[PDB]
């Protein structure tokens, strides 16, 4: 009760595009940079004030590494502010501000920039373990390395299989969906719930978290793009890709490869009441746990939110507004079918019944994933605005975010309304 | 009425169940047949149900085989060659239906189960470690239950599964779809509403019923490179096919399997003559090879099989995690090749550094080959060789809880270093040695706790051979053998249990053959002779491969041992002569080169020992190493080597180089008879009538009053 | 003085090989795996207490992402521990320490491991910009994606400039040696010191921070390699590479491309003893700063160190051992030179004087980078051991680590002794 607040300011988030479209010409430390100047654009702060900036990727170009450094050289920043980058799967931003807010609770710094980039237009498609080996060559050595070769040219693929189970996110997706009893009919009411917000999301044009700027090589601005609403009948003939037919996961209701950045500001709050800046938010409390990825892959953030509950000390039912990011449907509600009942907090861990229940009404409102795309290291740092403006909108005072990772890290964190 | 077979209706669909509480495992028997005739009738003699589909609703295997006690239930020919005809009836019943029908497997569906299986339409599988599809036929040498190797090649082909329906080995469900039997897979579920592996047997019932409406009307049909250049190709090809089997089965064993063979002729007649009438060949066939002398005691080494692969001591108490390997080498790290992969940590102690390359290059090199055949993940390979760590010293025997020595085989030092590597390990652990020759009762009482300590033999490849053995002493609690055997079956190496003795069991058996595997050559009758001689009764190693399999240093302590005590009368009886053979210093294995080498001859020529004459053809030197090695497999016992010799030969054909299709020691009163032998042994009476002496317990109810054993 | 302590326990490091020998078959996080089995080697700690490990590399292998996960699970961890990555250029591991101090004393969790790997063995050598648009390939749709074509295949190359200012180490290097009055004879005294001491350091074999395991592939175990003595007379024979021959960097006295790992384990000290281990050290205050990178490039250390001595409270004479990374010889002697003097405090902050008085004796005795080579990412988590069983061997009870990384970010936190 006396370690320090901390602060949300208005975060930044420059419009998913799937891929394909203007950010195929994009170079993957860029729009980092339109990202940051955006926030620059509207947050008025003197230059030299903004301390200890952080970003986090999940590629890593590595003509440049660490991106944040040079990506904040690039915005034209004081460079008397150091910077790192934080490599996760999928919730790479938003572990940004969880390391931002303990920099900041240890007091020694003021202000904290986090944000999440990527591009997954050109994924890096690597050469050989072998012939690499030719780095060797870099005048008979010269010729003598280049003696041995028979034909083994062959770039070996960065395929996105996790590694510790050696199998796809699909997989591992139409696994958990169908072990918890998902018909295809109940798996898609909630794509078109999905779409059905988010065209009126942005038909009413209060989703005001965007900033545009110009692609330099094509046209000429950028919105949101992967909004398109459709009926059920229109669906169920899109036969599924990651399975044979069988299954229940198609491309449809399905998240899909698109590409871009966010950023935010994360200040002290009495530096905050000493500028004068309208905050947004707290940031309280977090869990931050992991899940054996044999069984539990994609069972991401409902095994996190109870120890995230009881950690704050209050109860499930009289939060005001969840917004629980999604990677496939059904995955989400099979994060609302497995913990509407028992066994399954039996046995995985000792004593709770229904700690989840999410009534479903307070629920996505603003379409999260599936909606305007999902960024594969850049969600949570459009999430927790979208937790705030939005629960300022309507009344309420408190509200999780919670979300789902490749390997099984799951992410929980309890979000507080203004402070007014 | 349904006893073992039931089904309901769900989307108008027959669920037949198959399960069986009485057993763990379920069996295809008459006992089961015998309702599963009056149901699938009914199924035809409906019309609501368009479709239809079993499965085994019990977890784990699918079905077994034959059942063990019911085609060795002994009956005469014509009613073994009845049911054998009628095995098959009831699946020319079902695999032509008018109302097609769907099968699956969620297990180790084993020997008759894929003739219920590819009879069928359309089959689906489970594609984890625990299903396995693989057809025991030869393994325990017959042709199967109902014939199906008359529609597999028909189905996947003659020469691709020519290659697996006798090579007796299984597949896992990965290779089944390049292959071709089964066309679609389903990988297993995690966490359920249900117990996480119970969804999983009642979640194929779904998917099978959404293929199984689509089979009635057809939206998908049941039409599903190397084969297909095959596929229409054999008009002239055709001896230059089974020729080059014919061959290929008599350079991979010798000649004197008659079991195989005899089903090369089943597809060598399929082929090209009737086919439909190619289904009564077989049944004048397997009533033939069943009740033939090659594979009658083939069915009892299956029961001691399976019957030694049971804990048998009470429950386990207080199971290990840890281990310590005291000593790298050829045995240390090979038995930790083996105990590392499915979950024991281990230590492997050495003395310097200069023998841990020797050691961890065994323990990956035969784990890569592992990844290389594609049995496991590339993942899971290194976290299972990062789960034994090499020390140099002591640091983490406090954590320890059970204890093997390896080092080379010594009375003196061992009897200290078991003196100084008591100090640093808790007194709840197990002290154990893989020693060869010396007895354990002769150091069971120097430590300080005396009831704690056990033995355990490995044998010397110990990837490919699949046996253990114990040693216990007077003071073995029931306990400590528990949790020593529990190593033993969750080692997965099927284990015998021997109260000692001076020279224990295998060796003890081993050294009163290896000490006339010198008296071929103490004549002089061209050694490289004696490996056909040796093979062609059935050894699959040879004798001179024997004494390049044991080490040629261990095998002078192995001749002065019980040498020692009663090996000059009738643990041997030849002159010794391997001091001679090291004399120069030959290495055995390690020299690379075995035995034309020109020296052995200078040996039997230093002065004329071999004057020798007596009518001994290679016939008769066979059955002479035989007959003293069942003189000595028959002294066990005598004294009470344990309880109940039944569980004799599991051991000392396994891992001795005893051969299959030859019963074992302890199985030449049945098939060869006491009588038979003891004339030959008569035969040789007047040969020396010292080392050769018969033992008195086999031989009072050898010939007259027709005793067996126990049969 | 309520803040809750933290303590360094035993520090793992497998050793550092020059590149070529038996490192140039491994796999990138391979060498993860054993350094962290050899720290569960020598702790003896239940292995579900270990809670969040944290690791860092430069390189990050794309074929698997965030090293840290699966790199705990390699080494049969329990999976109920999140784990991420942390990317920098040069202190990656010695940016593990801080936000894991962080992540403590916010009070939330219990331990902490953190390491740094990287194998600068086989760099990533990538396709191209063009050619990986052929991804759109993976039936005359595939034709005419490769209908246009000419020849434009050409790898390009990780050349490690920095990216800020487009040039190599070693103009910068040799760019501040020769700014700060540097001949090449008093640039190599040090050189001689670096690898004199070390020789001695193994040589009484109390540099007892090594496990050694095997290499899978070739034949039997490691110790360390890039010890070699030689004489005055012996160097200055060696032309420079980095600039033409007037300069004054060579290949002799200048780091080396060399591989490794390390890591260590960062405790709570109320449960250090509560569960009875014998600590090493206390983990006192960090400054984090970074310079622009046109000036002053590897002028790391030596801007930060006296904001950390008023950060901490006490003087610079009064500390009891140093010990500064170096990255290239001479680079730190110019950290000896340019603040034993003037002019330079004056103008790039005000008004102090000599705030770096290091006195040489209390140096780098056990022999720092260039005794034992430089890992591109894991050095400073070889560094804090050095100074804790350092300052444990002689008297004196408090020290400051310091490094300088490519791109401007300096590093610099005091460690105290012992807390018996």
């Amino acid at each position: 009760p006396n370690i320090r607040n901390v602060v949300v300011v208005d975060g930044v988030r420059t419009p998913f595009l799937l891929s394909g479209t203007s950010y195929k010409d994009l170079m993957p430390h860029d729009l980092a940079r339109a990202a940051l100047t955006g926030l620059l654009h509207r947050t008025s702060v003197p230059k030299e004030v903004v301390d200890y900036i952080i970003f986090g990727t999940v590629i890593q170009e590595v003509k440049t590494s660490n991106v944040a450094r040079e990506a904040a050289l690039g915005a034209g920043f004081s460079d008397k502010t150091p910077a790192h980058t934080v490599t996760m799967a999928c919730i790479s931003a938003n572990q940004a501000m969880t390391t931002g807010v303990g920099l900041i609770a240890s007091g020694q710094c003021d202000v904290i920039v986090a944000g999440g980039v990527e591009l997954m237009s050109d994924v890096p498609i690597r050469h050989s373990r072998k012939m690499r080996k030719l780095m060797l060559d870099l005048g008979q050595r010269l010729s003598l390395i280049s003696k041995f070769r028979f034909n083994f040219l062959a770039p070996e693929l960065p395929a996105v299989s996790e590694f510790s189970t050696s199998e796809t996110m699909g997989h591992s997706a139409d696994r958990l969906a169908a072990a918890f009893a998902v018909s295809r009919l109940e798996q898609d009411e909630y794509a078109l719930r999905s779409h059905s917000l988010a065209k009126k999301a942005q038909d009413e044009g209060l989703l005001s978290d965007v900033v545009p700027f110009k692609v330099p090589g094509k046209d000429t601005v950028t919105k949101d793009n992967g909004i398109r609403p459709s009926s059920l009948e229109q669906m169920a003939k899109l036969k599924p890709a990651f399975i044979k037919p069988y299954g229940t996961v198609t491309a449809a209701n399905s998240s899909f490869l698109t590409d871009g950045a966010s950023a935010m500001l994360i200040m002290a709050e009495e530096k905050a009441l000493a500028m004068g800046y309208k905050p947004k938010a707290y940031l309280r409390d977090f869990m931050y746990v992991s899940q054996d990825p044999k069984d539990q892959l994609l069972l991401g953030p409902t095994y996190a939110t109870p120890k995230v509950l009881e950690k704050a000390g209050l109860t499930m039912n009289d939060i005001d507004a969840f917004e629980f990011h999604e990677a496939f449907s059904g995955q989400i509600l099979a994060n609302f079918k497995a913990m509407d009942s028992d066994w399954f907090a039996e046995n995985y861990m000792g004593r709770k019944t229904k700690v989840g229940l999410p009534p479903l009404e307070k629920f996505n409102n603003w379409g999260g994933s599936l909606s305007l795309g999902h960024p594969f290291g850049a969600t949570g740092c459009r999430l927790v605005m979208a937790a705030a403006n939005r629960l300022r909108k309507e009344g309420g005072q408190y509200g999780l975010v919670a979300a789902c990772a490749a390997g099984g890290q799951g992410h929980a964190m309890i979000v507080e309304a203004y402070p007014k | 009425t349904r006893t073992h077979i039931n089904y309901g209706v769900k989307g108008d669909v027959a669920v037949v169940r198959i399960n069986s509480p009485n057993s763990k495992v379920n069996t295809l028997s008459k006992e089961l047949h015998s309702e599963f005739s009056e149901v699938m009738n009914e199924i035809w003699a409906s019309d609501q149900i368009r479709s239809a589909v079993l499965i085994s609703s019990k977890p784990g295997c699918f079905i077994a085989g034959a059942d063990i006690n019911m085609l060795a239930a002994c009956k005469t020919l014509q009613e073994v060659t009845q049911l054998s005809q009628e095995a098959q009836r009831i699946v020319e019943k079902l695999e032509k239906s008018t109302k097609p029908i769907v099968a699956a497997i969620n297990g180790s569906c084993l020997g008759g189960g894929l003739e219920v299986a590819i009879s069928c339409q359309y089959r689906i599988a489970t594609k984890d470690r625990k299903t396995v599809l693989g057809t025991p036929e030869v393994l325990l040498g017959a042709l199967p239950g109902a014939g199906g190797t008359q529609r597999l090649p028909k189905m996947v082909g003659v020469p691709a599964a020519l290659d697996m329906m006798l090579t007796g080995r299984s597949i896992r469900a990965d290779r089944a779809k390049k292959m071709g039997l089964v066309d679609q897979l389903v990988e297993p579920l995690g966490p359920g509403l249900k117990p996480p592996e119970e969804r999983t047997i009642e979640y194929l019932e779904e998917v099978a019923i959404t293929f199984a409406k689509g089979l009635a009307d057809k939206k998908i049909s049941p039409k599903r490179e190397k084969l297909t250049a095959y596929a229409m190709t054999i008009p002239f090809v055709r001896q230059q096919v089974y020729k080059k089997v014919e061959e290929k089965v008599r350079k991979q064993t010798k000649g004197l399997y008659p079991a195989p063979l005899k089903i090369i002729d089943v597809v060598k007649t399929g082929i090209e003559q009737g086919s439909d009438a190619g289904y009564l060949c077989e049944s004048q066939k397997f009533g033939e090879l069943v009740m033939t002398k090659e594979s009658k005691a083939l069915m009892g080494l299956y029961h001691g099989q399976v019957l030694c692969k049971k804990n048998k001591f009470g429950a386990p108490q207080k199971d290990v995690k840890h281990l310590a390997i005291l000593g790298a080498g050829l045995m240390g790290a090979g038995i930790a090749q083996v105990s590392v992969d499915k979950g024991l940590k281990t230590i492997l102690k050495d003395a310097t550094l200069t023998a841990l390359d020797r050691g961890q290059q065994q323990v990956f090199k035969g784990l890569n080959d592992k990844v290389k055949k594609k049995a496991l993940t590339s993942f899971e390979r290194d976290s299972i060789f990062s789960n034994l760590t090499g020390q140099l010293d002591y640091q983490g025997f406090e954590k320890a809880d059970m204890v093997i020595e390896a080092v080379f085989e010594d009375l003196s030092l061992k009897h200290r270093v078991l003196k100084e590597v008591e100090a640093v390990i808790p007194d709840h652990c197990i002290f154990a040695s893989n020693t060869s020759a010396l007895p354990i009762s002769e150091i069971a009482a120097v430590s300080k706790r005396p009831e704690k300590v056990i033995g355990m033999h490995y044998f010397s490849p110990v990837d490919k051979m699949q046996l253990l053995e114990i040693i216990t002493t007077e003071k073995t609690s029931k306990d400590t053998s528990a949790s020593a055997v529990a190593v033993g079956l969750k080692q997965g190496k099927v284990i015998i249990v021997v109260k000692d003795g001076p020279g224990f069991y295998t060796t003890r058996c081993l050294a009163p053959m290896m000490s006339e595997v010198i008296r071929i050559l103490q004549e002089g009758v061209d050694p490289k002779k004696l490996d056909s001689l040796t093979t062609s009764f059935g050894f699959p190693v040879g004798a001179a491969t024997l004494v390049d399999e044991v080490g040629v240093d261990v095998a002078k302590h192995v001749a002065e041992d019980l040498g020692k005590v009663f090996g000059e009368r009738f643990g041997g009886g030849n002159p010794e002569l391997l001091t001679q053979m090291v004399s120069k210093g030959f290495l055995g294995r390690k020299s690379g080169k075995g035995f034309l080498n020109s020296d052995m001859d200078s040996i039997l020529a230093s002065l004329k020992l071999p004057p020798k004459s007596e009518v001994s053809s290679d016939e008769d030197i066979q059955f002479r190493l035989v007959t003293r090695f069942v003189n000595e497999a028959v002294m066990c016992l005598q004294e009470g080597i344990l309880a109940t010799p039944a569980e004799g030969d599991i051991g000392a054909v396994f891992g001795l180089g005893f051969p299959p299709c030859l019963g074992g020691p302890f199985r030449f009163v049945d098939l060869y008879g006491a009588q038979k032998i003891v004339d030959r042994l008569k035969k040789y009476e007047a040969a020396y009538g010292k080392q050769f002496t018969p033992c008195q317990l086999l031989a009072d109810h050898a010939n007259s009053p027709n005793k067996k054993f126990y049969q």
